RNA sequence: AUGUGGAUUAAUUCGAUGCAACGCGAAGAACCUUACCUGGGUUUGACAUGCACAGGACGCCGGCAGAGAUGUCGGUUCCCUUGUGGCCUGUGUGCAGGUGGUGCAUGGCUGUCGUCAGCUCGUGUCGUGAGAUGUUGGGUUAAGUCCCGCAACGAGCGCAACCCUUGUCUCAUGUUGCCAGCACGUUAUGGUGGGGACUCGUGAGAGACUGCCGGGGUCAACUCGGAGGAAGGUGGGGAUGACGUCAAGUCAUCAUGCCCCUUAUGUCCAGGGCUUCACACAUGCUACAAUGGCCGGUACAAAGGGCUGCGAUGCCGUGAGGUGGAGCGAAUCCUUUCAAAGCCGGUCUCAGUUCGGAUCGGGGUCUGCAACUCGACCCCGUGAAGUCGGAGUCGCUAGUAAUCGCAGAUCAGCAACGCU
């Protein structure tokens, strides 16, 4: 877990994009190329398209998953069993 | 051992009492190479046996070793595609060493909940003739006298 | 002044002999206090016991390096050699007893690829 | 070692974390000793040739 | 592995370091520059055999001493190759660089240059048979040298196989540390690939 | 009372002994008191390398890096002696630190 | 906890496959290393050089757009001197560039037979010929080490020696090291004035050569015993791989012949991977409880590391650690007075246990721009399997086997129980 003194880490470009989105009140799907971006309460009603290496998979964020990284909810490996 | 009989180490004598049998016992019971621990445990168990029996610890140990030391053993041999056993006489020195070995073996595997007292009690049982060591000696002699027939091989 | 030095498995010792009483001075404390082991006391007193001049020499000991047994053996050798120096007339009995022969064994070099000393890694043909 | 990768490593990285040895001549990123600046085989060969003033076999 | 190089084995007794200098902080940069300049000189000069290259460093000043078969092309009558080498070193930033040329006494009494000659003869057109015969005869003719052993490994004659053949005469006591062995190694080029030649020379004994 | 710690630190025993001998002779000729090359423990650096790449690592060997250091405490640092020590030219195998 | 097999995945980069691969090439995989997969740029090109047509620019420090490369703009601009050198921006020309292939083409390096003692050549002689003698038999040794007669006479690589360490003594030698004998400390210890009388650390020499005696021996090798001596019959351990075999490993160290891409299989960056598992194998630690778990007191060593690094005393934290920072390029200052086992005192009376600790949750510290896949450390809750083990199988003959510790290599952070 990230230290509290350093605080949460958010990429500048994605922060700018989400700030513009929430300031203009428009809600759309944003192509997200960042896996190290932590979730912030401001993302309560924003949709992000995370890249798993194959195709940008949209994900809908709600207040429930606060405190968790974006890549946690985007599976990277496909395991169909045996 | 191909070249010939190797030299034998000059085993030291016990200064506490004066019998090298104590040194042999402590060396045999050495576990994980803790000399001080082994010797202190042996001395404590010897004192326990002394206070339990009311006699001389050295004398009772001599009685136990005399009672339990065998004189004939059994050796395995296979000839003509069949396995057989032959009885061969044993030197008293090796007999005493193996008697100590069996003493340790049967002082390892009983359920008295405390081995310090239990080794003393095992010594008392062996001296009295009710010990697992004397039972093993009985079995060994029985096997040897049963296989006496195949003694013609002489090996 | 009489001086002697004993070494065994990196156990250098110093002894100074004094015809006074049989007092044992090991770094400012008595033999019973320093390394309280019966085997130790026995081996340290073995030379004086053999020569039969007990309670006649006082020894002050300075110890550096080595272990307990190493220091005890080095001290035994040192007092034996000092006794011979002050009176070589006991040479033939002491050499027969083996008190004046040093112990030429110590920690030996250990191989690269071996765990330690002479150890050998598990050697399986599978 | 690829010459392009060697040149890129020699270039100044945008982050201090991206600094690594890349043994000078043979460009082996692994099995390199810092003070020598050379990898295991480089050290073996140079020492055997005797090109470094002070290294020598071991027998003690 | 079969044999360890006699040079490395006997470093501590008979042969001396061919480079002497002390440094610990700038030791990395110094070794880098020495190994560099050595490689650059090796790849630059090929026509004239160079036996050994020794470098001594004293603070800023550095002195390089060169042994070669013949100085005619190593240093020009006006200093052609000398000035090219100086310019090279100056580009490499050797600070104050001083050049000296030392000439060997017996051309074929040492391993390096005989190896160069054998490699050249093998490469151009000469057969390995005659190459070994002539090399051994020439090495023998010198009285001081006693034992010579030459080995050639690789593809010989263009055949699709590897031939490992060695010819021996005289002393080759590599186990005896007191003996004096000279070791050389060079690679001979050809159309079909690369060939390596190794030669051992024994020169008397040393006591002291 | 002033003393100068002339540090002699080299690799080769022959080189360090020769440098020490030259220093002793220079000091004796200049007329200054020197204790001499007091022996010091020699730092030992051992490095282990494998035989060849691509496994075959069971058999190894070690390389040492011999470093011999000697202590030279010179008493009465005469100006002539210090100047002579400055002007003395020593082989590259020996580096002298004055502190 | 590592490595592989087998199955998935777009990829889990490649090679090695009984002896002689399987804590391997990985002495430190979140970017780099990666060469794998998606996507976005790119072009005689990320990076060198010679020939023609265009020139004094190139080279650089910053704002703006972008997943990043990169595109556009703000500030400087040649050092020589008339021929151009240096450097490179646009066109190409050759050509760079490839961890793409080929260890059944190779150089070099390396493992095993094996630290086994065997393996050869000159002359001669014999037979026709492929060939034989020397290298046969007896004795002896760790050894083709040696003696005896023999068509053999000699020599070579090997064996021992010469090299390192360890076992002793003598001489030289006193600081940052020690204290015999004298003075100052007075709780802090040679700490301080002084001193080689021994170690202490590094220079020289001596000492093991069957040296001598008695018996066996062909009077010879060689062997048993005995005296002196530290060592007695190569004292101990090391450096040290004869010709060759295994088409043994290594084009993924490097270089190397040939084929292949060049507008790509080259090149820069954003995210993911090499740590995936319904199983198997190999190597290690923890054990499976009393020779013990736990608590308090308590004494004994070696060696090495330390500059953009060790880190004193003091203060706050249970502890990770936070502030601070003396002494150090280092017998001096730190790695605690280098300890663990060891000795004394107390509880547990044999339990799935006060042994034993993995898995799963709740709180923090440290290095890093970047700890979810994916690091390590501290605190708490959680309490699973496991009672000496099946046929089979492995190491070990003196400081040996067993048991308990310390430092270093790669390293800002560690996969550290592996290696030295
Ligand atoms: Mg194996
Ligand atoms: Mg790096
Ligand atoms: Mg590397
Ligand atoms: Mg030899
Ligand atoms: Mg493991
Ligand atoms: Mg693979
Ligand atoms: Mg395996
Ligand atoms: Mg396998
Ligand atoms: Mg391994
Ligand atoms: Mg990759
Ligand atoms: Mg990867
Ligand atoms: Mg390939
Ligand atoms: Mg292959
Ligand atoms: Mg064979
Ligand atoms: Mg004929
Ligand atoms: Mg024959
Ligand atoms: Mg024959
Ligand atoms: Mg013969
Ligand atoms: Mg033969
Ligand atoms: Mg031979
Ligand atoms: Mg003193
Ligand atoms: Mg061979
Ligand atoms: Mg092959
Ligand atoms: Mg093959
Ligand atoms: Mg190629
Ligand atoms: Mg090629
Ligand atoms: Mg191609
Ligand atoms: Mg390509
Ligand atoms: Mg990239
Ligand atoms: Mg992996
Ligand atoms: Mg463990
Ligand atoms: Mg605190
Ligand atoms: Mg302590
Ligand atoms: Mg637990
Ligand atoms: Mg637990
Ligand atoms: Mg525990
Ligand atoms: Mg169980
Ligand atoms: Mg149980
Ligand atoms: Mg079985
Ligand atoms: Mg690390
Ligand atoms: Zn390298």
């Amino acid at each position: 877990p990230r230290s509290l003194k350093k605080g949460p880490f958010v990429d500048d470009h994605l922060l700018k994009k989400v700030d513009v989105q929430n300031e203009k009140n428009t809600k759309q799907v944003i192509k997200t190329w960042s896996r190290r971006s932590t979730i912030i309460p401001d993302f309560i009603g924003h949709t992000f398209a995370v890249h798993d290496g194959r195709k940008h998979v949209p994900v809908f964020v709600t207040e429930a998953m606060v405190g968790h990284k974006l890549g946690e909810f985007a599976p990277t490996r496909t395991f169909k069993g045996h | 051992p191909r070249k010939g009989p190797a030299p034998k180490r000059p085993l030291v004598n016990d200064p506490v009492y004066g019998s090298q049998l104590v040194t042999q016992l402590v060396n045999k019971v050495l576990l994980e190479g803790k000399k001080s621990l082994a010797e202190r445990i042996v001395y404590g168990a010897l004192e326990q046996a002394r206070e339990k029996t009311g006699t001389d610890p050295v004398v009772t140990l001599k009685r136990a070793l005399d009672n339990v030391k065998p004189a004939l053993e059994v050796r395995s041999r296979r000839v003509g595609g069949a396995t057989y056993q032959v009885p061969v006489e044993v030197r008293p020195d090796r007999s005493t060493t193996l008697a100590l070995r069996w003493l340790v073996n049967f002082s390892r595997q009983r359920r008295e909940k405390t081995m310090v007292e239990r080794l003393a009690n095992e010594i008392l049982d062996a001296s009295n003739g009710l010990g697992a060591s004397v039972k093993r000696r009985e079995d060994t002699h029985k096997m040897a006298e049963a296989n006496r027939a195949f003694a013609h091989y002489r090996w | 002044p009489i001086q002697t030095v004993g070494r065994r498995k990196e156990a250098v010792v110093r002894v100074r002999l004094v015809p006074g009483t049989g007092q044992f001075n090991l770094d400012g404390r008595t033999l019973e206090n320093y390394f309280p082991n019966k085997v130790h006391q026995q081996l340290i007193k073995a030379p004086l016991v053999t020569v039969d001049r007990v309670d006649q020499f006082d020894i002050y000991a300075h110890l550096d390096g080595g272990g307990p047994s190493g220091q005890a053996g080095a001290l035994r050798l040192a007092i034996a050699r000092a006794l011979i120096l002050v009176q070589p007339e006991d040479r033939p009995a002491l050499k027969k007893a083996g008190f004046l022969t040093r112990d030429p064994r110590a920690i030996e070099r250990k191989k690269y690829g071996l765990k330690k000393a002479r150890k050998a890694p598990q050697y399986s043909k599978r | 070692a690829k010459k392009a990768l060697v040149h890129k490593a020699n270039k100044k990285p945008k982050f201090a974390v991206r600094a690594y040895t890349r043994c000078n001549k043979c460009g082996r990123p692994h099995s390199v000793y810092r003070k020598f600046g050379l990898c295991r085989i480089c050290l073996r060969e140079m020492a055997h040739a005797g090109e470094l003033p002070g290294v020598q076999k071991s027998s003690w | 592995g079969q044999k360890i190089n006699p040079h490395g084995f006997r470093l501590g007794i008979t042969t001396e370091w061919k480079s002497r200098w002390y440094a610990d902080k700038q030791y990395k940069d110094y070794v880098k520059e020495d190994v560099a300049i050595r490689k650059l000189l090796a790849t630059g000069l090929e026509r004239a055999g160079i036996a050994d290259v020794e470098i001594e460093r004293t603070r800023d000043r550095v002195r390089v001493d060169i042994h070669t078969a013949r100085p005619g092309i190593v240093i020009g009558r006006r200093g052609t190759e000398a000035d090219r080498i100086r310019a090279d070193l100056e580009k490499l930033t050797g600070k104050q660089v001083q050049l000296n040329i030392l000439e060997v006494k017996n051309p074929e009494s040492q391993a390096q240059l005989v190896a160069q000659g054998v490699a050249e003869q093998l490469s151009n057109r000469v057969a390995f048979r005659r190459a070994m015969r002539k090399a051994i005869q020439s090495a023998m003719r010198q009285p001081n040298v006693k034992g010579i052993r030459v080995q050639c490994s690789g593809r010989l004659g263009g055949a699709e196989m590897s031939r490992s053949e060695f010819y021996r005469e005289g002393r080759v006591p590599l186990h005896t540390l007191r003996a004096d062995i000279d070791y050389g190694l060079y690679e001979a080029k050809t159309t079909f690939g690369r060939i390596g030649v190794k030669v051992w020379i024994y020169k008397g004994d040393i006591v002291g | 009372g002033q003393k100068i710690r002339i540090r002699l630190k080299a690799y080769d025993h022959e080189a360090i002994d020769a440098s020490a001998r030259k220093i002793v002779e220079t000091v004796t000729r200049t007329g200054a008191s020197v204790v001499g090359p007091v022996p010091l423990p020699t730092e030992k650096n051992v490095y282990c390398v494998i035989r060849s790449p691509h496994k075959y690592k069971d058999s190894r060997e070690h390389f040492e890096m011999r470093t011999h250091k000697r202590l030279i405490d010179i008493l009465d640092p005469t100006p002539k002696t210090v100047d002579a020590l400055m002007r003395i030219d020593l082989p590259a195998s020996v580096d002298v630190n004055i502190q």
